């Protein structure tokens, strides 16, 4: 259920707690969510992810997009950049 | 089922999820306590409001009491409480027959379609508690109809304990305090001038400790153990007594019971709790039986508390201020009849 | 420099004059009647207090109030488990475990401020590298039982979307100042 | 060191390399430091991790994308001071100053190799090795780790 | 002047911990190592 | 980095001197620091003198006790260090008299040279357990009324061995062994490598 | 209307109504957070407006609000404040440190919570919870006590 | 004997007396209902991290507090703040003294019975919150004076908001002036009770209001200029005869001397950084760890590990609203610290009570207490 | 404010004070809000050059305590010069 499949099994009993209430989950889940952002493809070697907003971001960090196969992901936003 | 971890206090687990129906009553504060203390998953149906439940909640800890909205005769929220729990617990009894409630109902009835949910939910083990000495063929209504349950519960739910106490001695108990009280009354009233009824109490929490040690032990399996005591009574010493620690005139005047069971119909009449019931009236004067029994408590490990020794604290609120500093040593005891 | 303060710079001998001024604000209790009018004066005046739900006691950007995750533009959270805040955090309140989510990305498995824990001091705000974790505007979270304030990652990842438009305007005027 | 930086240059990013399922190599971290290319030839007879190309590209990786597969193999991690290439399956679990040390002893194999179980809130999270000189002398087996 | 007592300073009665913590903990004096790591 | 004053480190130290000599049976150290500070240090049976000597000097009047306390060494034989931290109205200076005191080997009371110790001392024997002889009346102060322990010894655990909770089965609070949530987090935090020669 | 379920329904929205209109609190006054409240009494926050008592004797008080750490010496007392305060009575737990520790959890003289020593209603957040937040709090004990249907019970019971 | 204990009294004070009659003949204050183990919990938490400890330590002036905990850190690490962190740090040291004193002043009041100095004055303390909340985001526990400095810059309004405040505060002191400093009431309640005479007030090391009162000129913010309180002029207001009326007087003055500091460190206060530039001690700006590999590095060990001050010991005093309060911090090289002794003005204080309360009545014993301006969370530490 | 001149003079004659001049209540004189945005400025030590950290690094140039009279004609002299006596303020001595 939750973002990790935390799912109280069906005999616990701390299901006892969700008995009467929510148990608090969000539909917006990040694995997906960043998904849906496509690939940037950037027409350098190595650009760099900033974060977005500068100070207001992630700390800075440079990609290599060298690799054709595959597409560089900020580790931090988990953004895509493909050359 | 959940492995025991910790060293034994609050903060700690041990294993027991358990509902438990009646908790709010004198009996249950003392279930709620031990289960609490050990760490047991403990879900509290209620069905007064929250603010007389407060009492509950300091005891268990965070997580560990979880209070749920439960009517008796809506089927359906029996049906949730024991969805989850692998213990059932049932301490369902009044002594005054409400009006929408009969004696049937709060010890037969109910606690039927409780162990009945119980095994749909598929709980390890039920316990229900039923007065001690309880014929099907006994005088009160009250103790005949529990009487009653013992039996249809079994066919409901098979091997279901059924532990069956004696009347209770506690702290805000009825049975020391009820004679306690009867200093308002300028004479008390004493059926046989309190003779022939020989009575053996029990402290409450020698019933809650052995109550819980049956949630936790396999030994206990359709066992019918009465928690009974460590000293029996003629009521009178027990009258007195009472009188004698509260420190307060005791003047035992017989009352022949076929006028006293009128008295305690006019009482019973009371809109709020009647203080003195018909029931009861026959109660108090049904003689304690004797004890021959799958043994209570020590059979279920815990050794019973003397009467002598805790009365001090349930009876001293009712003391004068005179008297309040007086301590045990200064009274005098009671004697017991193994007749 | 210093200043006596009850100091009697001379002794001034009694005249008559001085000495029925006083003995009136004996008799007639004149300084006494000098502080009733004090107080009639700010009857007068106009009270101080707000309508509490109707009108708020203002608050400035960097108010600490309660915790919140936030989230990426695009929807992935900004934590990144560090776990610096936990390191940082005085009463010991947030708990971190993490491991690499499916996408291989880092990320939290469990986040838990235990909010009775916290004692608000807002360094969690200041140490996050990512500003995931931030001292989010609201002060109004008083709730019936204890367990309601621990909070896990999905109540304060929801917090986070919830004021999330708030806490990134209060950001966005202190950010300079940080 | 010092309290600030002056490279107001950008800086340069070298490719990821899958050199195998324990070693995470995320090599843009490397500085150049040919402890690896040492251990994996000197203490270990692999001789395969390399030194390729020169300039500020001199990248410290398997020319040919092949795995640095061999016991002894996971001290790479435990003595590349840099984060660059470290444990995959320790991972993101957890940061150092939680981790509570207690020393113990190697049972996966019978040279008895001293190591450090790394425990957190209750579960190991790694085991790394602490040196003795005679048994292990700060290295550990890629099974006992 | 000074009295003579070849008794080990014990002053476990004097440190007020649980007799349970006193008789039945071990502790190990050890120089702690150096992680790998650095 | 904070500006230095030489006159201060030469002053203070002078008058390190001056006490020494004027009290050498009991002056084992007299050391100023770089921050200006000096700290004579006096063998236990010096306690009494020292601060006498302090408190009653034309030449060096300590009027008021800032502090006493004890910082404990549990690598020291002499487990506590007794530092005493006294203020000279008179010649704006402060000094600390600081003296070693084992567990079991209690110290003399200053409460006659300052009556300001008459607290500070409890609360030495309270969280510490150093013993104050001539104490007009040790008792504890801080700690609960049957606390068991001296709190503020490095050997104590910080949560402490009991805490408590109100149980309705008595109607009365009542300790029970600790038995904490969410253990304190031990982090550990001491890096592998050193910053300078000190 | 006319049924007996309807007069118990509205006399209780009365008895209701006369404790949430006049809840006279009784502060400790431990540690930091009463000086949270100092200022909810004062003039920005009046707390009288909602009929709340500045300062009342535990025999006359309707709600203890328990500001600050509960020390293991503390505690003793609070619980018999707690006692002697009149049946019809509230707990409110204010600050961090009351409920549960805060600052000061793992201390050996600190209870790690007021919830151990006496059972709380409303437990309001904050190093020191600011003043609206703890008049929110109040306000929320006043939602609590709307909601309580002793009559109601009394009848169906 | 009565066990007073809510005691009227500040804080919680079961102050055991024994009632010679309704004279008090003894007292004997039983404290350690607020002791949380402040000290034996920051032996176990890094410089930083304890910080906040010490704003809660007297609850009344927390930034006074935390700069005795800032300038001791700082001179184990032989830093200095940068000029306008030490102004700002005076701008809110005096804020603070006016806060107490507002504090001390109107409460003692609430004891002796009048109840109208509180409610004007502590609208006048909220606006002043405010600018606490305003520089540092809590109303009171802010965490703002950083054992380097000061944690962020003034917004940039607050400068304009203080002289506001400060502009009118002196007719709202004026008027609990006139209501409760002449009041025949007042005086006989507060005149010629609880006299210290100067000698005994040094030896019980009172050191504070006590210590002015009776006469003896000491104050650390001249004597031993701590901060910038070497550029700044003010008067102490040194009282001459020690009853709890010259004593409040003092104290109504320090609250006036107050405003002409506050009113200097406006018209003063130098453009500059807030925190000392070593990365070392104080941590790295917001942008620079997000784009300069040097300042990440430097933001991670300092919020991870610590500042690693030098091995040493120091006893630092900056006159706190209270009296002299200091902090004795031992330094191991450890990024935590090894002992932290707090000296209370308080704890010296409240040991005075049983004297200064000697032949007097169960009210005089209500006064003693408000007149020593005590906190029980600095004397239970 | 907003009181009828009556009522205003009621109150400042009963308090004896000017109260309207300096009211406690702000009315649109306090700071507005959204002050402009703020470009703090950069302190020493970013210079770029001439800033080696070895000549700005007073934590650990600092050197374990001198030590003096170790157990391992001349005058006196005191701990300070005598302090010297504070002088009473010229603009309110008394008062
Ligand atoms: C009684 C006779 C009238 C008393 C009266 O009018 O006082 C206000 C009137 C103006 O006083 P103020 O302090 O300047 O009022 C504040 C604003 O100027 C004026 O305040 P404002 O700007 O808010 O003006 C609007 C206000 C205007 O309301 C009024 O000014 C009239 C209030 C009448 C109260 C009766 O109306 C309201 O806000 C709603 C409340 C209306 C009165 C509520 C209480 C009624 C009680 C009825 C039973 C008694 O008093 C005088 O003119 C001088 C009175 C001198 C007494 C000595
Ligand atoms: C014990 O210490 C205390 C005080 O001093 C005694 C207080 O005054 C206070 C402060 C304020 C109060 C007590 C206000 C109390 C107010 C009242 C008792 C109002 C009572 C009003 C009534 C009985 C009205 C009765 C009306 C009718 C009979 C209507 C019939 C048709 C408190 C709270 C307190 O605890
Ligand atoms: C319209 C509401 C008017 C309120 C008046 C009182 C509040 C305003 C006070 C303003 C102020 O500060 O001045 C005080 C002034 C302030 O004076 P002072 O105390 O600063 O000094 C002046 C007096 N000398 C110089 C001699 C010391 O006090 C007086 O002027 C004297 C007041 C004497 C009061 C005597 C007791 C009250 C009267 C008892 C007899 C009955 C009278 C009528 C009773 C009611 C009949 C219906
Ligand atoms: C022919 C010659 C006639 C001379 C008449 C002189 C005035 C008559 C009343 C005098 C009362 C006695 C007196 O002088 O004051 C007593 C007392 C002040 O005494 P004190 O200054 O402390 O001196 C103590 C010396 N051992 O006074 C008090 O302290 C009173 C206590 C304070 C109580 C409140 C006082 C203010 C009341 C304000 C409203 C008064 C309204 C009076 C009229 C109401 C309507 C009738
Ligand atoms: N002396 C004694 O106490 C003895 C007791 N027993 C047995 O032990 C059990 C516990 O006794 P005790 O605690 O004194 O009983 P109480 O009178 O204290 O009530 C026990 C509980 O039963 C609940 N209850 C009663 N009637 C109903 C109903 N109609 N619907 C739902 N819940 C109900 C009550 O909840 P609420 O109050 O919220 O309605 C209460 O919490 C009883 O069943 C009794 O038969 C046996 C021998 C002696
Ligand atoms: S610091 Fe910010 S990012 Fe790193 S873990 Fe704590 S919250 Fe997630
Ligand atoms: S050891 Fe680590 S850092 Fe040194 S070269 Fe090999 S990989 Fe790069
Ligand atoms: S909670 Fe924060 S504020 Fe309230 S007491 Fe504990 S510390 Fe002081
Ligand atoms: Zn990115």
């Amino acid at each position: 259920i939750t973002h990790t499949g935390q799912v109280y099994d069906e005999k616990d009993y701390r299901r006892v707690r969700f008995v009467d209430r929510q148990k608090e989950v969000n539909e917006n889940f990040a694995i997906d969510l960043i998904a849906q952002q496509p690939v940037n493809e950037v027409e350098h070697r190595i650009i760099a992810c900033d974060g977005g907003g500068g100070a207001l971001g992630h700390p800075k960090v440079y990609i290599n997009l060298d690799k054709e196969t595959k597409t560089g992901t900020c580790g931090y936003c988990g953004l895509q950049f493909k050359q | 089922a959940v492995i025991p971890h910790g060293k034994g206090g609050r903060s700690s687990v041990s294993g027991v999820v358990a509902t438990v129906f009646g908790a709010t009553g004198f009996l249950g504060r003392y279930v709620v306590n031990h289960l609490g203390r050990m760490g047991s998953q403990v879900i509290i149906p209620y069905r007064c409001d929250v603010y007389d439940i407060m009492h509950l909640r300091l005891m268990g800890d965070l997580g560990q009491l979880t209070f749920l909205e439960w009517d008796a005769r809506d089927k359906d929220s029996i049906r949730k409480a024991v969805q989850h729990s692998n213990v059932v617990i049932n301490l369902i009894g009044r002594e005054w027959e409400t009006r929408n409630f009969d004696f049937e109902d709060v010890f037969v009835n109910i606690p039927r379609a409780i162990a009945q949910a119980s095994k749909e939910a598929g709980v390890e083990r039920f316990i229900h508690v039923s007065h001690l000495n309880a014929s099907m063929k006994s005088s009160s209504k009250s103790l005949r109809s529990k009487a009653v349950g013992e039996k249809e519960v079994r066919s409901v739910f098979p091997e279901a304990i059924i532990i069956r106490p004696s009347d209770i001695f506690g702290r805000e108990d009825r049975f020391l305090n009820h004679f306690a009280n009867y200093r308002w009354f300028l004479a008390v009233p004493l059926v046989s001038l309190g003779f022939k009824t020989v009575k053996q109490p029990v402290y409450v929490a020698d019933v809650s400790k052995g109550i819980v040690n049956a949630t936790k032990d396999p030994d206990a399996v359709g066992k019918t153990f009465a928690f009974t005591g460590p000293n029996r009574y003629l009521l009178f010493h027990l009258v007195k007594y009472i009188f004698g620690m509260t420190h307060r005139t005791f003047i035992p005047y017989p009352l022949p019971l076929f006028v006293y069971s009128w008295i305690g119909k006019l009482f019973g009449l009371s809109p709020f709790e009647p203080w003195t019931t018909k029931d009861k009236v026959e109660r108090i004067h049904i003689s304690d039986v004797m004890p021959t029994d799958l043994p209570g408590l020590e059979d279920l490990g815990v050794q019973p508390t003397p009467l002598e020794l805790k009365s001090i604290e349930v009876l001293r609120r009712h003391r004068t201020y005179r008297w309040l500093s007086s301590e045990i040593e200064e009274t005098k005891p009671a004697k017991t009849v193994n007749y | 420099t210093y200043k006596y303060v009850n100091k009697k710079e001379q002794e001034s001998e009694v005249d008559m004059k001085s000495a029925t001024d006083n003995a009136a604000r004996i008799l007639m209790w004149t300084e006494l009647i000098r502080g009733l009018g004090m107080t009639l004066s700010y009857l007068f005046r106009e009270p101080a207090t707000i309508n509490y739900p109707f009108e708020k006691g203002p608050l400035s950007p960097r108010f600490r109030g309660e915790h919140a995750l936030r989230r990426y533009p695009s929807g992935e959270e900004r934590c990144i488990a560090c776990k610096l805040c936990e390191a940082i955090c005085p009463a010991q309140a947030i708990t971190i475990e993490a491991e690499p989510r499916a996408d291989g990305s880092r990320r939290t498995t469990r986040y838990d401020i235990d909010m009775t824990k916290c004692i608000y001091c807002g360094f969690c705000q200041e140490a996050c590298p990512v500003d995931a974790i931030v001292e989010g505007p609201n002060f109004e979270f008083s709730t019936e039982t204890h367990e309601e304030l621990l909070y896990n990652k999905e109540k304060l990842l929801n917090n986070g979307d919830k004021w999330e438009a708030e806490i990134a305007a209060n950001i966005q005027a202190d950010y300079l100042y940080r | 060191g010092s309290d600030r930086s002056r490279f107001l240059e950008g800086k340069r990013a070298v490719e990821d390399k899958n050199i195998g399922p324990l070693v995470k190599t995320i090599m843009t971290r490397c500085i150049q430091c040919t402890r690896c290319i040492r251990f994996a030839s000197e203490i270990a007879g692999v001789d395969d991790l390399g030194t390729t190309g020169r300039g500020n590209d001199m990248q410290v990786g398997t020319y040919i994308e092949k795995m640095f597969m061999s016991e002894l193999s996971g001290n790479v991690i435990d003595i590349c001071p840099v984060g660059a290439l470290t444990s995959k399956p320790y991972a993101f679990t957890a940061r150092p100053w939680e981790t509570r040390k207690t020393e113990s002893i190697d049972v996966m194999d019978a040279v008895g190799s001293n190591i450090v179980v790394s425990t957190r809130t209750g579960e190991v999270m790694r085991i790394l090795p602490r040196m003795h000189e005679d048994i292990n002398e700060e290295w550990i087996s890629d099974k006992t780790r | 002047q000074l009295i003579t007592v070849d008794e080990k300073l014990d002053i476990t009665t004097l440190t007020g911990v649980p007799e349970e913590h006193i008789k039945t903990r071990k502790v190990r004096i050890f120089v702690p190592a150096r992680n790998n790591m650095q | 980095v904070r500006p230095r004053s030489d006159v201060t480190h030469k002053q203070l130290s002078a008058f390190g001197e001056y006490v020494a000599e004027i009290l050498p049976k009991y002056v084992q150290q007299v050391q100023v620091s770089c921050l200006d500070e000096l700290e004579i240090c006096i063998h236990p049976d010096g306690v009494i003198p020292t601060l006498t000597f302090l408190r009653d000097h034309t030449n060096a009047q300590f009027k008021s006790l800032a502090d006493l306390t004890a910082v404990d060494v549990p690598t020291r034989q002499n487990r506590f260090e007794i530092v005493y931290n006294l203020l000279s109205l008179r010649f704006n200076s402060r000094i600390r008299v600081k003296t070693y005191a084992d567990e079991l080997t209690p110290i003399d009371s200053i409460v006659s040279v300052h009556i300001a110790a008459n607290w500070y001392e409890r609360e030495v024997w309270d969280m510490f357990g150093v013993f104050f002889f001539n104490h007009p009346d040790l008792r504890r102060i801080l700690t609960d009324y049957g606390f068991e322990g001296h709190p503020f010894r490095k050997d104590f655990p910080l949560t402490g061995y009991v805490e408590l909770r109100y149980d309705d089965e008595v109607k009365r609070v009542v300790a029970e062994p600790v038995e904490l949530a969410q253990e304190f987090r031990k982090f550990d935090l001491n890096s592998p490598w050193e910053a300078f020669p000190a | 209307r006319s049924r007996a379920e309807y007069v118990v329904t509205k006399l209780d929205d009365l008895i209701n109504w006369a404790r949430r209109s006049s809840l006279w609190p009784m502060t400790f006054g431990l540690a930091c957070c009463a000086v949270e409240m100092m200022h909810m009494a004062a003039p920005r926050y009046d707390m009288d407006r909602f009929g709340v008592v500045f300062r009342a004797s535990p025999r006359q008080a309707d709600v203890m609000i328990v500001a600050g750490t509960l020390t293991n010496k503390m505690a003793p007392a609070l619980r018999k404040v707690y006692d002697q305060m009149p049946e019809p009575r509230y707990v409110v737990s204010m600050g961090s440190c009351a409920n549960g520790g805060g600052y000061y959890h793992y201390s050996y003289s600190v209870v790690r919570g007021c919830d151990r020593i006496v059972p709380v209603d409303i437990y309001v957040p904050g190093c020191p919870p600011t003043a609206e937040a703890l008049l929110y709090g109040i306000l929320q004990l006043q939602r609590k006590i709307k909601r309580e249907q002793k009559l109601k019970i009394w009848y169906r019971r | 004997t009565l066990n007073f204990g809510h005691p009227a009294a500040h804080g919680v004070l079961r102050l055991v007396l024994e009632l010679s009659g309704e004279m008090v003949r003894k007292c004997d204050p039983h404290i350690g209902l607020l002791h949380r183990g402040t000290e034996k919990l920051i032996e176990y938490k890094t410089y930083l991290q304890a910080l906040p400890y010490f704003d809660r330590l007297d609850y009344v002036s927390m930034m006074c507090n935390e700069q005795a905990y800032s300038i001791a850190v700082e001179k184990l690490l032989n830093i200095q703040p940068p000029p306008r962190a030490q102004w700002i740090r005076v701008l809110f040291g005096e804020i603070t003294r006016i806060l107490n004193h507002i504090m001390a002043v109107t409460t003692h009041a609430l004891d002796i019975g009048a109840m109208t100095p509180f409610f004007w004055m502590f609208e006048e303390r909220e606006k002043m919150f405010e600018f606490y909340e305003r520089v540092s985001g809590a109303r009171m526990h802010a965490a703002y004076i950083r054992p380097g400095g000061v944690h962020q810059d003034l917004p940039l309004g607050l400068l304009d908001d203080i002289y506001e405040f400060s502009k009118n505060f002196s007719l709202r002191i004026d008027e609990v002036e006139e209501m409760l400093t002449n009041n025949r009431i007042w005086r006989n309640r507060t005149v010629d009770i609880g006299v210290v005479t100067a000698e005994d007030a040094l030896n019980y090391g009172f050191s504070g209001v006590m210590l002015r009162g009776s006469g003896i000129q000491w104050d650390l913010r001249k004597t031993q200029p701590y901060d910038v309180y070497d550029q700044v002029e003010f008067d102490v207001p040194i009282g001459s005869r020690g009853d709890c009326y010259d004593r409040y007087l003092c104290r109504v003055e320090e609250m006036r001397q107050s405003l002409r500091i506050i009113e200097q460190c406006l018209n003063k206060m130098p453009p500059g950084e807030i925190k000392v530039d070593d990365a070392k001690v104080s941590p790295p700006k917001r942008a620079e760890m997000k784009t300069s590999m040097e300042s990440l590095i430097h933001h991670f060990k300092l919020y991870t590990e610590g500042y690693q001050v030098p091995p040493g010991a120091t006893y630092t005093a900056i006159e706190a609203p209270k009296g002299e309060f200091g902090v004795y911090l031992v330094s191991d090289g450890s990024s935590r610290p090894y002992r932290c002794k707090i000296k209370a003005p308080g704890f010296a204080h409240l040991a005075g009570l049983d004297k200064m309360s000697k032949g007097h009545m169960l009210a005089d014993v209500v006064a003693i207490i408000g007149t020593q301006d005590i906190v029980f969370g600095e004397i239970d530490r | 404010a907003s009181a009828t001149r009556v009522i205003q003079k009621l109150r400042n004659w009963a308090s004896g004070q000017d109260l309207q001049a300096k009211l406690q209540l702000r009315y649109q004189e306090i700071a507005k809000r959204t002050q402009p945005p703020p470009k703090l400025p950069v302190g020493p030590s970013h210079k770029l050059s001439n800033n080696y950290y070895c000549t700005r690094d007073g934590r650990r140039e600092v050197v374990p305590p001198s030590i003096i009279m170790s157990s391992q004609e001349k005058k006196a002299v005191t701990p300070a010069p005598p302090m010297k006596r504070w002088e009473l303020s010229k603009d309110q001595p008394y008062l």
